[PDB]
C-alpha cells in the first residue's frame, strides 16, 4: 500500500528504499540523495522480496551497514555482491 | 557421483556394491574421504574438469583396505571385471529459515525417500547426453478422502519436465516430446494399465491417460526425426518427399509412384549400439504391402501390410562399424499410401 | 543455550525449582493471577495461597539479570495497547490499510504498562513457533532486568517480569510465511514504583521530602499545614464551584497562589506512579446511574470506548495515595487511577513531615491536565472495579 | 470463504480451484495472469505437504526454498527429489 | 592454501586428489594437524615466509602413511609427476549469538555454496600479482517475482 | 552472569582475523623482553 | 543452598591467572609440613 | 545528552569527547581527573 513504510521481506528497509535506493548513515536506512556521492556514500540497491539478495548468510541490512565481520572485503558490502571465499 | 532430480543433496554418502561373477565382494559406505559436500541437480562430484576420487577403504575411520582371494585374483588377471553397483544414497537437505539461515544437518532425505515412492509415479526423459528424473503425485481412486488433483500423463509430463505447448504439442527446450514424436517404454504394469484404460478411453492416445500410483513411463528423445513440418533433424536428404497436402498426424504425405531412399553416412552413429527405425504408414484404402528394407550390418527384409489409420512397424538393426559405408534403409512399395 | 540454563538452574534451590515447576504446567493461571494482585486489601494480599508463588516467582527472576540492554520478541495481543478492535482474524492472510492506519493513530504518543509475568525471547518468530495474534513487538530491555530462562521437553523460553511502561516509535507490515503481522518497535522507560512495599516506599519518602520544610518560612509551612487540616473540603469545593469567574476575590486567590508556588517548588527527581481512588462524582455519575454499575460487561465497555484516549483535569487540588492497597476510608470506590508522574513534574510528599498528615497523601497543582491511556478491570469479590492509566502532561 | 483445512497459508477454495504467488501471498487465479509468466497452481486442501518433500505447499509455490532448486519443482505436485 | 574471495573462511578443511597417470591414488580429507585456523582473503596459510605444511596422513586419526604401488613407484622413479586437485573445500562463517560474541561453530559454507552459485555469474580479474573471484546476483527474466 | 568464569567454546581465531583487519602491528624490542600490541586505526574511505 | 555440590566443568585453571596475577605468595616452611598461601595486594597505580 | 545507540552502557556524546569510569559509571572527562 502507498506509503513508505513497508517491510514485505522483514530486513528493517523499506520497500521504497530497496526499489529506489538507500545508504546507511548512524546505522538507519535513509533516501538516496546525489549529493551524498561526494561525501564518500555509496548507492544501494536490493531484492525487496527477499532478506539475503545474494544468497549469502548475511542480510541486506547487515551487509549495507557493515553490522558484520569486519575481515571481509568492503566490496561485498552492497547487497549485489556475495561474501564468498 | 552424478544427480538427476530437482534438489540439491548435501553430504553425498553412498553404499555401493564390487561384484566380480555373482560374488558381492564387499559393500563400503563412503566415510569422510569419499564425501561430497555439495551436489546440484544436474552437476557431478567432483566437478567436470576433476580426476574421479579414490575408494580404497572399507573401515569406518578409513584405515583398512578393500582385500581379495586368491581366486579372485585369478580371475581379475584372467580378463574378468568387477561391476559396481548403489544400493543406497544418504544425504541431507536444507530447510531456509525466516532470515535466510540455511540449515542441513539432522534433515535426512531417508525420512522422505520411502514416503515420496508410495504416492507417485516416476517419469524419466532420456535425451541425449542428458537425463531427468522426477516424481508426480497421482489420486488413489479407492480412497474417497484422498483429494491430490488429478492430472493426466500429458499435463503430469508437461508439469515435470517445464515442457512447453505450442500447438496443443508438448516440447522440452525445443525437441518435440510428444507421444507420436518419441518412445514410450513402460513396465509390464503399466503396459496393462495403459491397455486397459485405452480402450475405455474415447480420444485414444496415450497422454489422455490418467496417471496412477506406481506407474513407470520411460521417455527417449530421437536421435534423428522428420515431421515433414517444421522439424527436420536427418543429416543427410530423403530419395522424394511429398508435402502438398494436410495428412497424415500433421500435414504430411510423403508417398508418390517412387520409393525413398536415406543413406546415414554412419559417421554420425555411435560404433557399436542396436537401433530401431520407427514411423507412421497409412492407406485410405485397403492395398498392397510396403516392402521395408534395412542395411546396417546384415540386410534385414520385413513386410508391413497398413491400415485405414495410423499404426508404428518400428524396425529394428544393428550396427558394428564405426567406419563402413553408409547405412540402407528403404521402404519399397507404392499404391498411394501415407 | 541449554548450556547456560543448565549452569543457571544448578544454583537454584528446592523452593525455586518447585515454583518453576507449577509454572511451567500452570503458566496461564500464575500470569493471570500475576497481573491483578496488589490492588486489594491489606489483608487479602497475605491471606491467599498464591502470594509465595508470586514472591518466589519475583525472587527467581530477579536472581539473575543482564549486564546490557538486548532486544526481546514476543507477540502481544493488541488489546492491550489500547485497541479494542481486531486487526486480522486467524484465518485471514492480509491486513486493511485502514485498519494500519487507525492502528497507528492510536499510538502515536500513549505510554502503555504491564506488570505481570510473561514469556518472551530473544530472536526472530521463526519457523516452529506458535503465533497468538497479528501483532508484532520487537521489545528492547536495559540493563539490569530480570532474566531466568528455563526449559521445556524439547525446546528453550525465558520468563521476565514487567514493573515499567512501553512506548511503541513506528509499526510497519511485514510478512511471515505467508500471513500480513504489523512490527513495532518499543522500548523501556525507567521508573520507580511501590506494588506492596509500604516500608520502602515510605523509607523513600522521608529519605527525599525530611530536607523539604528546611527551606520553607515557618509562616508558610504553619498556613500549609492548617489548610490541610482545616480546610480541605472549603478550597477544594470553591474551585471546583468555578471562583475565579463566578465570584472573584483575594483571600482564596491568596491561597491557592501561595499552595500553587509550595507544591510547583519542588519537582521529583525520579519518575513515579501515584494512585488516586477517584470518586464516581468526579467523572460526572452518580450510584443510581445504570452506566456506573460495573458489574455487568456492557458498562466497562461503554466507558472504556467513551474514555479511552480522552483528556482528563482536576480543577481542584489534587490528592494522591503512594500506595496501591485498598483503604478503609476509601473502600467504597470503584475506579482507582494509575497517574505516572515523569521527571521534572509537580508534586511533593506530605507524609515526610511529621503527624497524621493522610493517607501518604500528596498535592500537586491545581487545574492540572491529565491524559488517559487504557481502561482494565479486574474481579473484586462479586463486583468489578476500574482502573485507569492516567498520564500527568505539563 | 477463509477457510484453511491444512494451515499452509492458501485457503482451500484457493486450492480446489486454482491461485498463483505474487508479493508473498496466495491470490486467485485470472486468466490474464498466464500471459505474464506466471502460473496456475493446484493442490490438496487437506494435506499442508502434498507432495510428500520436505517442503509444504506455500513454500514450494512461492521459491521460499533453497535457491538451487530446480523450477519445475515450485508446482505443489512435482516433488523436490535428488 | 589461498584465498580469492571476499570473505574470510574458519577451520578450512579441503579436500585434494592424487593422480599420477589417470589412476587417482588416493583423496584425503585434511585431519587435525593439516586444517587452517584462519584465511583471509588474499592471505594463505601458511602465511607468507613459512614454511608449507606436510600432507602424508590418509585416516581419520593421523596415524595412516599414504602407501603406493610397486608399479606406481617405477612410474615415480621414471621420471612421471604427482599431480593434486582440490575437490572441496569445507569452512565456517562467523555470526554474532545473543551476547553480542562471534562463534563460527554451527556456520557452514557448504549450506549457501550451491545456492550462491545457482543464482550468480562469475567473473575473475586476473592480474600480475594477483587474482579475484567475485559472485554478482543476476536477475531470472523468466520469473515476474 | 553469576561472576564464574568460563572458558569453554571461547575460541580466539574467531578474533583473529577481525582484530587482524582492523588494527596496525607495533612492536617494542627492549633487552630480554618483547612487546607486541595491535592498536585500531580509522579507515578514512569510510564516512561512516 | 538445597546442599547439592557439581564439580563437572568448574575448572581451577580459568581462576589461576587471574588469582596469581592480583595476588602475593607466601609461604610458611615449618618442620615437616609447608603451606602455601595466596594474599589479595592492592594496586596503587589504579584509583578504583 | 542520554544517548546510547551501539547499547554499551555509555553515551554517544562521551564516547566523541572523551569519559572515565569512577564507581563502574560513566563520567564526562575534566582535566583535574588526570
Ligand atoms: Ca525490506
Ligand atoms: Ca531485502
Ligand atoms: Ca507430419
Ligand atoms: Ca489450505
Ligand atoms: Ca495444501
Ligand atoms: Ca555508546
Amino acid at each position: 500500500w502507498e506509503d513508505e513504510d513497508l517491510d514485505t521481506d522483514n530486513d528493517n528497509i523499506p520497500d521504497s528504499y530497496e526499489r529506489n535506493g538507500y545508504t546507511i548513515k548512524d546505522l538507519i536506512a535513509v533516501k538516496w540523495e546525489d549529493s551524498f556521492a561526494e561525501q564518500g556514500y555509496k548507492k544501494y540497491v536490493s531484492n525487496y522480496l527477499e532478506s539475503n539478495t545474494a544468497g549469502d548468510p548475511y542480510t541486506d541490512y547487515e551487509k549495507a551497514s557493515g553490522s558484520f565481520d569486519k575481515a571481509i572485503k568492503t566490496e561485498a558490502r552492497d547487497p549485489l555482491v556475495a561474501a564468498y571465499p | 557421483y552424478y544427480n538427476t532430480g530437482t534438489a540439491p543433496m548435501y553430504k553425498v554418502t553412498p553404499t555401493t556394491n564390487l561384484v566380480l561373477d555373482g560374488d558381492t565382494l564387499s559393500t563400503i559406505k563412503a566415510q569422510e574421504n569419499q564425501i561430497g559436500n555439495n551436489l546440484s541437480p544436474g552437476d557431478t562430484y567432483p566437478k567436470k574438469g576433476l580426476s574421479p576420487l579414490a575408494l580404497n577403504t572399507m573401515d569406518q575411520f578409513s584405515s583398512r583396505l578393500i582385500p581379495i582371494n586368491y581366486d579372485q585374483l585369478k580371475k581379475l588377471d584372467a580378463g574378468k571385471q568387477i561391476k559396481l553397483e548403489t544400493t543406497q544414497v544418504s544425504g541431507n537437505f536444507g530447510t531456509k529459515n525466516s532470515s535466510g539461515q540455511i540449515v542441513t544437518e539432522g534433515n535426512s532425505w531417508s525420512d522422505y525417500i520411502s514416503q515420496i515412492d508410495s504416492i507417485s509415479a516416476s517419469i524419466i526423459l532420456d535425451t541425449e547426453n542428458e537425463s531427468y528424473e522426477r516424481r508426480v503425485t497421482a489420486k488413489n481412486l479407492q480412497d474417497p478422502e484422498d483429494k491430490t488433483p488429478e492430472l493426466t500423463i500429458g499435463e503430469a509430463i508437461e508439469k515435470a519436465f517445464g515442457a512447453t505447448k505450442k500447438d496443443g504439442l508438448l516440447y522440452f527446450n525445443d525437441i518435440p516430446i510428444d507421444e507420436s514424436c518419441v518412445e514410450l517404454i513402460f513396465d509390464d504394469n503399466t503396459a496393462n494399465k495403459i491397455k486397459d484404460s485405452l480402450k475405455t478411453l474415447s480420444d485414444k492416445k496415450i497422454y489422455n491417460v490418467k496417471l496412477e500410483r506406481g506407474m513407470n513411463i520411460l521417455i527417449k528423445t530421437p536421435t534423428y526425426f522428420t515431421n515433414f513440418d517444421d522439424y527436420n533433424n536427418y543429416p543427410s536428404t530423403w530419395s522424394n518427399v511429398n508435402t502438398t497436402n494436410q495428412d497424415g498426424l500433421q500435414g504430411s504425405a510423403n508417398k508418390l509412384n517412387g520409393e525413398t531412399k536415406i543413406k546415414i553416412p554412419m559417421s554420425e552413429l555411435k560404433p557399436y549400439k542396436r537401433y530401431v527405425f520407427s514411423g507412421y504408414s497409412k492407406d485410405p484404402l485397403t492395398s498392397n504391402s510396403i516392402i521395408v528394407k534395412i542395411k546396417a550390418k546384415e540386410e534385414k527384409t520385413d513386410y508391413l501390410v497398413p491400415e485405414q489409420g495410423y499404426t508404428k512397424f518400428s524396425y529394428e538393426f544393428e550396427t558394428t562399424e564405426k567406419d563402413s559405408s553408409n547405412i540402407e534403409i528403404t521402404l519399397i512399395g507404392s499404391g498411394t499410401t501415407y | 543455550e541449554r548450556k547456560e540454563a543448565e549452569r543457571i538452574e544448578q544454583k537454584l534451590e528446592r523452593s525455586e525449582k518447585e515454583a518453576l515447576e507449577s509454572y511451567k504446567k500452570d503458566s496461564v493461571e500464575i500470569s493471570k493471577y500475576s497481573q491483578t494482585r496488589n490492588y486489594f486489601y491489606d489483608y487479602q494480599i497475605e491471606a491467599n495461597s498464591r502470594e509465595k508463588e508470586y514472591k518466589e516467582l519475583r525472587n527467581a527472576i530477579s536472581k539473575n539479570k543482564i549486564d546490557k540492554p538486548m532486544y526481546v520478541y514476543y507477540f502481544e495481543s493488541p488489546e492491550k495497547f489500547a485497541f479494542n478492535k481486531v486487526i486480522r482474524t486467524e484465518n485471514q492472510n492480509e491486513i486493511s490499510l485502514e485498519k494500519f492506519n487507525e492502528f497507528k493513530e492510536t499510538i502515536q504518543n500513549k505510554l502503555f504498562k504491564q506488570d505481570g509475568f510473561k514469556d518472551i525471547s530473544l530472536y526472530e518468530p521463526g519457523k516452529g513457533d506458535e503465533k497468538p495474534t497479528p501483532l508484532l513487538m520487537h521489545l528492547k530491555l536495559p540493563r539490569n532486568t530480570g532474566m531466568l530462562p528455563y526449559t521445556n521437553t524439547n525446546n528453550v523460553s525465558t520468563l521476565i517480569e514487567q514493573g515499567y511502561s512501553i512506548k511503541i516509535d513506528k509499526i510497519v507490515r511485514i510478512v511471515i510465511d505467508g500471513k500480513h503481522y504489523i512490527k513495532a518497535e518499543a522500548s523501556v522507560v525507567s521508573s520507580l514504583d511501590f506494588k506492596d512495599d509500604v516500608s520502602k516506599g515510605d523509607s523513600w519518602g522521608k529519605a527525599n521530602y525530611n530536607d523539604w520544610s528546611n527551606k520553607l518560612t515557618p509562616n508558610e509551612l504553619a498556613d500549609v499545614n492548617d489548610y490541610m487540616r482545616g480546610g480541605y473540603t472549603a478550597i477544594n469545593n470553591y474551585l471546583i464551584s468555578n471562583g475565579p469567574v463566578n465570584n472573584p476575590n483575594p483571600e482564596l486567590d491568596s491561597k491557592i497562589t501561595n499552595i500553587e508556588n509550595a507544591l510547583k517548588r519542588e519537582p521529583i527527581p525520579t519518575n513515579l506512579t501515584v494512585y488516586r481512588r477517584s470518586g464516581p462524582q468526579e467523572f460526572g455519575l452518580t450510584l443510581t446511574s445504570p452506566e456506573y454499575d460495573f458489574n455487568k460487561l456492557e458498562n466497562i465497555d461503554a466507558f472504556k470506548s467513551k474514555w479511552e484516549g480522552q483528556a482528563l483535569s482536576y480543577p481542584n487540588f489534587i490528592s494522591t495515595s503512594i500506595g496501591s492497597v485498598n483503604m478503609s476510608a476509601f473502600a467504597k470506590r470503584k475506579i482507582v487511577l494509575r497517574i505516572t508522574i515523569p521527571k521534572g513534574s509537580p508534586g511533593a510528599y506530605l507524609s515526610a513531615i511529621p503527624g497524621y498528615a493522610g493517607e501518604y497523601e500528596v498535592l500537586l497543582n491545581h487545574g492540572s491536565k491529565f491524559k488517559i491511556n487504557k481502561i482494565d478491570s479486574y474481579k473484586d469479590g462479586t463486583i468489578t472495579k476500574l482502573i485507569v492509566d492516567a498520564t500527568l502532561i505539563p
